[PDB]
């Protein structure tokens, strides 16, 4: 790989520079290089990996949705035929998005998850696994679509089981996992009631534990609680 | 629906 | 080139889709492919070429400025040594920016400018030539720096001479050219008085011609006049 | 200083 000659510490330093520069494709390539050094990632390094790839794939998903909407409009009655270009370009963006998701999943499988023994690392990576399978599910249509959805569900579920056993109900990773798994239920699995139930129970159980927290911890936990409440407001 | 945002590190 | 097998009309269609998707690197690659078909560009196609590349290079310039600032801070007294990484990454972004500028300049030289005979096309391309040499000047430091600045000046000057002879003082291309050449004077050529004089004269001469315009033309001309006034306000 | 912006086409 093209980052094989660069020191691990240099790749991390450059990832932080790339973030400041809003160069997220570079950031992701630096963090991929850092993972490929073979060592486990620290808390801060896990967050850099996640920020890099969520920014890259987020841009691709936004583009895909714009193109898919145009393509949908084209297939309505009354619409003039404009040739294969919209489908072709949606397909190009889709293939690139799938490639990035496969790359992230490949890093998780080789070998981040298997070496992650502490709850904060393992839950973090399984949450990532669920998210990137969820992004693959958003664009899936073929024979493996149910399997893609089930792979996201399985990852999220394992993360949930560990987080419930090993983390307090206010832990930000636990909260963000619950937020994203609730979105999976609502947007991917056609299970809005499960989505609502999970968001409500997560919010309530976090509320009850806020008393144990420092001011700083409270800020982080309450921020994600408000995001859960925002979705509950949207869904009800 | 919004999922978890990605603030700067 | 990788767009050689795609129809010209398809490349233009996809450029417009890429714009909607905010996929400006794709947009630029499609428009490069369209220029390389060898035919002259229409007004609308010239604007797509410009939008694509200005968005790409604008992102690179913003990143370069962030990195150059960090690099400057590192060379101040009191700053801890952090190794070669900031310089290396600034240099990487700089080389990529230079590459894009060279690509655009290469399209202009092969063969857009030489085939552009009407004032609206020729002025547009010479303005582009000045702008992309100006972006090269922003990052230049070596033996050819004066020559890079002079290449921007020469392009802008030829554009100005044609625009004054062939276009009304309210023409948006003429106005935008004057705006950018004034910025060249102020930011690159160490000539703030020339910058101010050019912006003032351009504004005044446009004001005097607004009476000839339709409501729609007035909107476009007055928008760029306000940008000239904004710079005059900043500079005085 | 700001140069000419690049609005959507
Ligand atoms: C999945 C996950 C959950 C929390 C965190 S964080 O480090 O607390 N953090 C950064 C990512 N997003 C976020 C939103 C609100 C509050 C905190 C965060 C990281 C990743
Ligand atoms: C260089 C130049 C000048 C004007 C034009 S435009 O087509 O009138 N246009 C699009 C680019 N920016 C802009 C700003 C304000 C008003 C109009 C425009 C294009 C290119």
């Amino acid at each position: 790989g093209a980052m094989g000659s660069m020191e691990r510490a240099s790749l991390i330093q450059k990832a932080k520079l790339a973030e400041q520069a809003e160069r997220y494709e570079d950031m992701a390539a630096f963090m991929k290089g850092a993972v490929e050094k073979g060592e486990e990632l620290s808390n801060e390094e896990r967050n850099l990996l996640s920020v890099a790839y969520k920014n890259v794939v987020g841009g691709q998903r936004a583009a895909w949705r714009v193109l898919s909407s145009i393509e949908q409009k084209s297939n309505e009655e009354g619409s003039e035929e404009k040739g294969p270009e919209v489908r072709e370009y949606r397909e190009k963006v889709e293939t690139e998005l799938q490639g990035v998701c496969d790359t992230v999943l490949g890093l998780l499988d080789s070998h981040l998850i298997k070496e992650a023994g502490d709850a904060e690392s393992r839950v973090f990576y399984l949450k990532m696994k669920g998210d990137y399978y969820r992004y693959l599910a958003e664009v899936a249509t073929g024979d493996d679509k149910k399997r893609i959805i089930d792979s996201a569900r399985s990852a999220y579920q394992e993360a949930m089981d560990i987080s419930k056993k090993e983390m307090p109900p206010t832990n930000p990773i636990r909260l963000g996992l619950a937020l994203n798994f609730s979105v999976f239920h609502y947007e991917i699995a056609n299970s809005p009631e499960e989505a609502i139930s999970l968001a409500k129970t997560t919010f309530d159980e976090a509320m009850a534990d806020l008393h144990t927290l420092s001011e700083d911890s409270y800020k982080d936990s309450t921020l994600i609680m408000q995001l859960l409440r925002d979705n509950l407001t949207l869904w009800t | 629906t919004p999922s978890l945002p990605t603030p700067p590190t």
